[PDB]
């Protein structure tokens, strides 16, 4: 298994999710 | 040089690269001042003492955007995506056309540059009507961009010649990238060519009284989305086909690389309403459709993330690294051609995360036209693309010129790329954060020092970024000039093969490669998608035009 | 070995790509949700509503800013806002909390933004076009309007005010 490539995509997923869900929270807070 | 007589394409490649890096240098001079500005520090008095022709923050921001994001990126794309496919095929580009594309770019540049420098087109790099720039800015810029139509013809010619010699062979990888990339660009470019020919040119010449701002923006963003993929793909061609060798490994999938590029050809253009989520008179169902297709255009970079990470992991394992992080430390961190794109790829993680937020329709109302946007795009173009081009100085330059890089020049390149990277990271934090605080983009905010009190903390990151990047830029200028003006020349460097990677062994899905090679077909699909995505809206706009007078507010 | 690594890389890549697909689709569904709620009022009306920027300050609903706020329903007000170089009229815009506000914004000159700080109102204002957006203010008080589209050298100081009355 490509463990290092999986770590990278993990960091990427967590970053996408923190950004997206963060802004989604902001959006509703200003709604 | 007997090298330039056999490979005249090295000299024309060099001219594109050098012109591009000169534009990057000049446009980037304004960057530190803009970063200090977003840190609430006004250094424009100093900038104007040094460059007395600069009349305003906004004139400097027009120059920065045009020179860095339009001129430099285009020149690099024309260097890379002509020269690399020509070397892979070992065939000569049509040199008459190559030269003509260069002279068009150079001439368009010089012509647009005159009103820009004279404060006659301080309309920014988006030039949105009714803001009305001098006719020479629109003409110079039109001729600059049309230079790329010649490049497209160059590469399609290479490919057709090769295919005629080699019927029933699939297109070689680098060539396949460049062909789909230039065809994508042709379809992409038609928005702006239309905006220019039907509206901007006749208007700035005095032939029509006004321009409808909504139709001009709609045609602009048809092109302005895919132009970003046009900046990005030449860095991707290096990252897929050259970087794996520089890292000490191999590209892990040729078919996955072709597939990413094929997704970019289909999805780069029909998506521009994601720049118009806040625009009146475009129907919301259409915005949602472009939002969905925008999230799809994310797929090829999501795919690229894994193909490339696995290639780098592979190289690190070849070089003795073990564990879950040992592969990272085993990579050639002493080589700037390796380090620059890798750091740019790391910043591209939060870069791409912001882009997926921006694409999300209603979420765009939180960030649109705020400092977040520049936060996102400095990760993508000013960091990934620019750093990948900077790292090319370290293999491409010697290959084009026979000029050797010394040990001392290699180390200074490492320092430049590290500081550039860290500066972009630090500024991304301050701008993302200031944008979440409603600080607007495109604003001389240091001139309203009490308007943004909540932003005091990200403002310190912007000041720090401005200083870090000033230092990176100065070292870059010193470095580029040292290798450019350098004493020695070893022609063997100009004659060594480009450092193209091998592809890892294992099959390779021929059914898929063959399907992907149906380039006429995929091109017609990409075109139909653009008719479907844009046709209905543009038929409604063009049948209800409302041209309005032009203004000069600077 | 290379055969092995290659097979394993593609296997896991297929997995990542399915996952990444799933996540994008969840975002799509979460976006569709916003579109069904009152929060989607800030999306501009998709409707072309053409006006003449050269006479907008002389005739019609933008020509008298003190009459720009008009009750259009039992719990709804329509506000005719002019964004111009370099300010907004009326100033202040005064509206009751908890009413639905339909903002009809246009410009007599160049493009301006209309970003109401603290809210999702964030709309481009095009000369010759009316931007229509809806919002209900839940909290009384003073909200700043920021121009976020470069409109010339007065851009950084182009602000307005909304006052939401208890
Ligand atoms: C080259 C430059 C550009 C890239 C690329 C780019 C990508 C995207 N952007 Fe964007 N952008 C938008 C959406 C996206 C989306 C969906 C993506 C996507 O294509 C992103 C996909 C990418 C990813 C999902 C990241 C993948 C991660 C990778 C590939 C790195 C992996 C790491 C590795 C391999 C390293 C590991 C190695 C180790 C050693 C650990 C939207 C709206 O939807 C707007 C309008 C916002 C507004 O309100 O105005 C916007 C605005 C802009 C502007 C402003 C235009 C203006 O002046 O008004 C520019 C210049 C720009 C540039 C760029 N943008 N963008
Ligand atoms: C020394 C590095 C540089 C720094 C410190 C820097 C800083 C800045 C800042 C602070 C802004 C926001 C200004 C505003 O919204 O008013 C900006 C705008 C911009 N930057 Fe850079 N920049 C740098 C290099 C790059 C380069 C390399 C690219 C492209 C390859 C680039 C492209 C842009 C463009 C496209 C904009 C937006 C222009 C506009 O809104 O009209 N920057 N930069
Ligand atoms: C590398 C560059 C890194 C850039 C950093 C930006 C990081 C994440 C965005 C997350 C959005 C942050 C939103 C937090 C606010 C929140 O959670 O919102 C609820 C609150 O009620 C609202 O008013
Ligand atoms: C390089 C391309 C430069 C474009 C310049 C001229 C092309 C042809 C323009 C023809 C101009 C016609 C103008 C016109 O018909 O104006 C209509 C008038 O506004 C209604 O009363
Ligand atoms: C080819 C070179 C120049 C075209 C000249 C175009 C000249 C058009 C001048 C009209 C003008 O400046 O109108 C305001
Ligand atoms: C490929 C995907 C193509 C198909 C994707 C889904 C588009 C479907 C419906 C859009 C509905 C949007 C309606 C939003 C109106 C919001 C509103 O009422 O504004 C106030
Ligand atoms: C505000 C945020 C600013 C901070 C920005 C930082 C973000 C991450 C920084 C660097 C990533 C580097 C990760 C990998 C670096 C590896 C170098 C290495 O492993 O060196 C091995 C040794 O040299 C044998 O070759
Ligand atoms: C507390 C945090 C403080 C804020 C940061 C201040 C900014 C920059 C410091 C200079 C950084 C220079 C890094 C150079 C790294 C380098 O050149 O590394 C070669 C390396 O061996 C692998 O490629
Ligand atoms: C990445 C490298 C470190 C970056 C920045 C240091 C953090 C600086 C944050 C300190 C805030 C300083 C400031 O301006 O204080 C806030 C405000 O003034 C209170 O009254
Ligand atoms: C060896 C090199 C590493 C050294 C790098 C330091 C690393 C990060 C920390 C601070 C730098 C901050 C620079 C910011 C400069 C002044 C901030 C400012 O303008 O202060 C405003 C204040 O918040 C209201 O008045
Ligand atoms: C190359 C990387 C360069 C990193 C440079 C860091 C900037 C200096 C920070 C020390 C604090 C000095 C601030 C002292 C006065 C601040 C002020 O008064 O404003
Ligand atoms: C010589 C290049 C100019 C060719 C003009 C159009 C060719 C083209 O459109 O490319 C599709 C591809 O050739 C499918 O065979
Ligand atoms: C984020 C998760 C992305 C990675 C999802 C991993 C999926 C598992 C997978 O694809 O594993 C097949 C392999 O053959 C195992 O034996
Ligand atoms: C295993 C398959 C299960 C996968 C399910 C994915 C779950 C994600 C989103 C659901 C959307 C919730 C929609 C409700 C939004 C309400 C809200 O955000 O309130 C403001
Ligand atoms: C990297 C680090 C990321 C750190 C991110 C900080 C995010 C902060 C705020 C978003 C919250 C917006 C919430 C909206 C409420 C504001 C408000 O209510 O203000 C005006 C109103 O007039 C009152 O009368
Ligand atoms: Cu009005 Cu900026
Ligand atoms: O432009 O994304
Ligand atoms: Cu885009």
């Amino acid at each position: 298994k490509p463990k290092g490539a999986l770590a990278v995509i993990l960091v990427l997923t967590l970053t996408i999710l923190v950004f997206w869900l963060g802004v989604y929270a902001v959006f509703f807070a200003r709604g | 040089s007997r090298v330039y007589e056999a490979y005249p394409e090295k000299k024309a490649t060099l001219y594109f690269l050098v012109l591009g890096f000169l534009a990057l240098i000049v446009g980037s001079l304004f960057g530190p001042f803009q970063a200090l500005n977003y840190g609430n520090v006004d250094a424009y008095p100093l900038l104007k003492r040094l460059l007395p022709f600069v009349q305003s923050y906004y004139q400097g921001l027009t120059l920065h955007g045009v020179l860095n994001a339009i001129v430099f990126t285009q020149l690099f794309a024309q260097a890379i995506m002509v020269y690399l496919p020509a070397r892979e095929l070992n065939m000569r580009p049509n040199m008459g056309l190559m030269w003509l594309s260069w002279w068009m770019a150079f001439i368009g540049l010089v012509v647009f540059a005159l009103p820009l420098l004279a404060n006659e087109a301080t309309v920014l790099y988006t030039f949105y009507p009714p803001l009305k720039g001098h006719w020479a800015f629109y003409l110079g810029a039109s001729v600059f961009v049309l230079s790329t139509w010649v490049s497209i013809y160059i590469v399609l010619d290479l490919w057709r010649r090769w295919k005629a010699a080699n019927p029933g062979k699939v297109t070689p990888l680098v060539t396949y990238m460049a062909v789909v990339f230039w065809l994508m660009w042709f379809l992409a470019s038609l928005g702006l060519v239309l905006e220019a020919v039907l509206f901007l040119l006749p208007w700035s010449f005095g032939l029509v009284e006004g321009v409808d701002p909504l139709v001009a923006r709609t045609l602009f963003w048809w092109t302005g989305h895919p132009i970003i993929y046009f900046w990005l793909l030449p860095a991707y061609a290096i990252i897929y086909t050259i970087l794996p060798k520089q890292a000490g490994g191999k590209l892990v999938s040729d078919p996955m690389a072709r597939l990413a590029f094929l997704l970019f050809l289909l999805l780069s253009t029909p998506v521009g309403f994601h720049h118009q989520f806040a625009d009146p008179g475009i129907d919301p169902t259409w915005k949602m459709i472009h939002s969905v297709l925008t999230l799809f255009v994310a797929v090829p970079s999501l795919m690229t993330a894994f193909t490339v990470a696995a290639s780098l992991e592979f190289a690190g394992r070849l070089r003795g690294g073990r564990g879950l992080f040992g592969w990272i430390r085993a990579l050639p961190w002493d080589n700037p051609a390796f380090v620059a794109p890798v750091l740019g790829l790391l910043g591209f993680i939060p870069g791409g995360a912001g882009g997926i937020v921006n694409a999300s329709f209603t979420l765009d109302y939180v960030v649109h036209n705020t400092a977040w946007v520049p936060g996102h795009f400095h990760l993508q173009v000013a960091s990934l693309v620019t750093l990948t081009a900077m790292g090319s100085l370290y293999w491409l330059l010697p290959n084009l010129t026979g000029k050797p890089i010394s040990d001392a020049q290699r180390r200074l390149g490492l320092a430049v790329v590290w500081l550039w990277f860290l500066g972009m990271m630090i500024m991304a934090v301050g701008l993302h954060w200031a944008g979440l605080l409603n600080v607007p983009r495109r604003a001389y905010i240091a001139q309203v020092p009490d308007a943004y009190p909540h932003a005091a903390v990200p403002m310190v990151f912007n000041v720090l970024a401005g200083i870090v990047l000033l230092v990176a830029l100065l070292l870059f200028i010193y470095g580029l000039f040292s290798v450019l003006l350098s004493r020695e020349r070893k022609p063997e460097l100009a004659e060594a093969p480009l450092p193209f990677a091998e592809v890892i062994s294992g099959p390779e899905d021929r059914r898929l490669v063959l399907a992907m090679d149906r380039i006429g077909f995929w091109f017609a699909v990409a075109a139909i998608l653009v008719v479907l995505a844009y046709g209905p809206t543009l038929v409604q706009l063009f049948g209800h035009l409302n041209p309005v007078p032009g203004w000069r507010l600077w | 070995d290379e055969h092995k690594a290659h097979k394993a890389i593609l296997a896991y890549e297929k997995g990542w790509l399915a996952f990444s697909l799933a996540m994008l689709f969840v975002f799509i569904a979460l976006i569709a949700y916003t579109l069904a709620t009152h929060t989607a009022g800030v999306i501009p009306a998709g409707k072309l509503e053409r006006v003449d920027p050269t006479t907008v300050r002389q005739e019609g609903p933008w020509a008298d800013p003190a009459q720009a706020v008009v009750q259009t329903g039992p719990n709804q007000y329509t506000v005719y806002v002019l964004a111009f170089a370099f300010g907004y009229q009326p100033n202040p815009i005064e509206v009751p909390q908890g009413a639905e506000i339909v903002f009809k914004i246009t410009s007599p000159d160049v493009i301006h933004g209309f970003h109401v700080e603290g809210t999702n109102i964030n709309v481009e204002v095009l000369p010759g076009e009316v931007s229509t957006v809806r919002y209900t203010f839940k909290r009384p008080g003073e909200y700043r309007i920021i121009c976020n589209q470069y409109c010339g050298l007065g851009h950084q100081n182009m602000f307005g005010t909304i006052v939401v009355k208890e």
